[PDB]
C-alpha cells in the first residue's frame, strides 16, 4: 500500500517485484503503435487475478484504470496536480481505501477527459468523421 | 443542582442491600463535616508544575497530553484548581515497547538494559499479582479454617 | 538473560542487512555502486529499507 | 524550596512580567526542564575548569585565565559546596565576550558504554 | 448552554483519570457544579476528603 501511494495519484508503479496486482508494460515503442493494440486495456496496464489482497476486488477493474488514465496525459502533457495527497498502509477494520480509491477514480477521468476534449478533441474528429 | 448530586452522593454512600432513615443520618454526618473545614496564581500553571513532576519520573506522552488538554480548555478553571490538590487521594506487550524490526523507522540504538529491564518489568507486574495469588489463597484459608470452637465462623453465632 | 539471546535478536539482523551488501556491493567501484544501493530501499524488509535511507542519506552528499 | 515553585521564581525573575501575563514559555520551559534532572554524563569539574581556561585564551585574556586558577583554589578551599560541576557549567554556557571549532574538542563522557 | 458544559465534562473525566483522582462520575458531576457556583476550591478538596472519611468511619 505504499506503491499504491503513487500508482493511483499519478501513473508511475516503483515497486520492482511483480507481485502488486498491476504489472506494468509501455506501449509507446518502436514496434507497438497506436493501432497495433486499440486498447490501453488489452497489453499496457493489466491485472493479475490472484494477486489481490483478497478485498481489493471489489475496486479492481477502478484501480487499473485509475492510474491508467492518469498516464496517457503525464506522457504527453504535465498535468496531474492530484487532489488526494492521503496515505495508507493497509489499516484493517476501516473501510477508508475504498474512499480513497473512488476520489482518485473520479479525478483521474476529470484530467483525461479534460486533455483528450482540449488536445486532439474528440469533438472534431468525430464531426470530421 | 447541586442539591439533587449531593443526595445521589448520599444514595451512593448509602449500602443498598427499612432503609429510609439511614440516609438522613448519612446527610447529618454529610454536613457536619461539610462545615468542618468552613469554620476554620492562574488555574493552568498549577497543571505546568505538575506536569514537571510528572516529567521527572519518567511518562512523557501522558504530560504531553496533559498539557494540550487544559491548553484547549482554556482557548472551569476553578476544576482545576480542585484536581490539582486531589490528585493524590486515588487508587494506592502490545507491538510497541522495544520494537526494532518493522516501522519506516531507522534501526540504530545503543545497549543499556534500562529499556530492556523496565520491560522486563512489565512482565513481572504482571507476575507479582499472579504470585501474591498463591501465596494469598492458602493463607486467606488457613486464617479461617483454624480457630476455637463455637467462634470459628460468625454463622454459629447465630 | 537466556545466555544472552534476547542480545542477539536485535543484531544478527542489523548484521544481515549489512552482509548482503558485503557481497552484493562487492564487486563494484564508483558509482555503479549508487546504482546498487538503491536496491535495498526496495526491499520489502522494512528493516532493510530504513537502515539504508539512512546510509544512502551520507552517500549522496 | 520545592523545584517546581522555583522554576516559577525563575520565570519571574528574569522577566519584569508576572506568570500571569505569559503562561505559554513557562509551558515550554515545562516541556525542556522535566525529564532533564540527572547528570547522565560525567561530572568531572577538573574538565569544566579547563574549558574555562580555553574560553579565557580564546577570549584572549590569560591574566583572567590566570586570576582563574585563584578561584578555582577558593573553592577547593571552603569545599562546602556539592557538585562544584553544575554551577560552572552552567556559567560557562551562559559566557558572553565583553570584547568554531568546539565540538571537535573535549567533552565529558557519553555513557554509552556504561548503563544508564 | 447544556451541550456545552456536558462536552466540557467529558474532556475533565479523562484529565482527572490520569492524574490518579479519587473521583468517579457522580463526585465529578457534584464537585463541577458546585465550582460552577462558585467558591474557593481549596477548601472543598479538604471537605471532600473529609466527607469519605467520615462516612468510613460508620464502615
Amino acid at each position: 500500500f505504499e506503491v499504491l501511494e503513487k500508482w493511483i495519484y499519478r501513473g508511475i508503479i516503483h515497486d520492482p517485484y511483480s507481485e502488486f496486482m498491476v504489472e506494468e508494460h509501455e506501449l509507446r515503442k518502436e514496434r507497438i503503435q497506436e493501432d497495433y493494440n486499440d486498447k490501453y486495456w488489452d497489453q499496457r496496464y493489466t491485472i493479475v487475478q490472484q494477486q489481490i489482497p483478497s478485498f481489493l476486488q471489489k475496486m479492481a477493474d477502478k484501480i487499473l484504470s485509475t492510474g491508467k488514465y492518469l498516464n496517457v496525459v503525464r506522457e504527453c502533457g504535465h498535468d496531474v496536480t492530484c487532489p488526494v495527497a492521503k496515505e495508507i498502509i493497509y489499516t484493517l477494520k476501516e473501510r477508508a481505501y475504498v474512499e480513497q480509491i473512488e476520489k482518485a477514480f473520479n479525478y483521474a477521468s476529470k484530467v483525461l477527459l479534460d486533455f483528450l476534449m482540449e488536445e486532439k478533441e474528440l469533438v472534431a474528429h468525430l464531426r470530421s468523421i | 443542582s447541586i442539591t439533587q448530586l449531593f443526595d445521589d452522593l448520599c444514595e451512593a454512600l448509602l449500602p443498598a442491600a427499612n432503609r429510609k432513615r439511614a440516609k438522613r443520618s448519612l446527610k447529618k454526618v454529610a454536613y457536619n463535616a461539610l462545615f468542618t473545614n468552613l469554620f476554620q496564581l492562574p488555574a493552568r500553571n498549577k497543571i505546568l508544575m505538575l506536569s514537571f513532576d510528572l516529567r521527572v519520573g519518567g511518562l512523557g506522552p501522558k504530560a504531553d497530553r496533559l498539557e494540550e488538554l487544559v491548553e484547549e480548555l482554556e482557548a472551569v478553571g476553578s476544576v482545576l484548581d480542585l484536581l490539582v490538590q486531589l490528585a493524590g487521594s486515588g487508587p494506592p506487550r502490545d507491538y510497541f515497547l522495544n520494537n526494532k524490526h518493522v516501522g519506516r523507522n531507522v534501526p540504530y540504538s545503543g545497549y543499556d538494559c534500562d529499556d530492556l529491564s523496565v520491560f522486563e518489568m512489565d512482565v513481572q507486574s504482571l507476575i507479582s499479582r499472579e504470585e501474591c495469588l498463591c501465596h494469598s489463597m492458602i493463607q486467606e484459608t488457613l486464617q479461617v479454617m483454624e480457630a476455637a470452637p463455637g467462634t470459628g465462623l460468625p454463622t454459629v453465632g447465630l | 538473560l537466556r545466555r544472552l539471546l534476547v542480545w542477539t535478536y536485535d543484531p544478527k539482523i542489523r548484521l544481515k542487512t549489512l552482509a548482503a551488501l558485503v557481497d552484493h556491493c562487492q564487486g563494484r567501484k564508483g558509482g555503479e555502486l549508487a546504482s546498487a544501493v538503491h536496491a535495498y530501499t526496495k526491499t520489502g524488509d522494512p528493516y532493510m529499507r530504513s537502515l539504508v535511507q539512512h546510509i544512502l542519506s551520507l552517500v549522496s552528499h | 524550596k520545592s523545584p517546581n515553585v522555583l522554576l516559577q521564581n525563575l520565570c519571574c525573575r528574569i522577566l519584569g512580567r508576572s506568570e500571569a501575563d505569559v503562561a505559554q514559555q513557562f509551558q515550554y520551559a515545562v516541556r525542556v526542564i522535566g525529564s532533564n534532572f540527572a547528570p547522565t554524563v560525567e561530572r568531572d569539574e577538573f574538565l569544566v575548569a579547563e574549558k574555562i581556561k580555553k574560553e579565557l585564551i580564546r577570549q584572549r585574556r590569560e591574566a583572567d585565565a590566570a586570576l582563574f586558577s585563584e578561584l578555582h583554589r577558593k573553592l577547593h578551599s571552603q569545599g562546602v559546596l556539592k557538585n562544584k560541576w553544575s554551577i560552572l557549567y552552567l556559567l560557562l554556557s551562559l559566557s558572553e565576550d565583553p570584547r568554531s571549532y568546539a565540538t571537535l574538542f573535549a567533552q565529558a563522557l557519553p555513557r554509552d558504554a556504561h548503563s544508564t | 448552554n447544556l451541550n456545552a458544559v456536558r462536552e466540557t465534562m467529558d474532556v475533565l473525566l479523562e484529565i482527572s483519570r490520569i492524574l490518579n483522582t479519587g473521583l468517579d462520575m457522580e463526585t465529578l458531576s457534584i464537585c463541577v457544579r458546585l465550582c460552577e457556583q462558585g467558591i474557593n476550591p481549596e477548601a472543598l478538596s479538604s471537605v471532600i476528603k473529609e466527607l469519605r472519611k467520615a462516612t468510613e468511619a460508620l464502615k
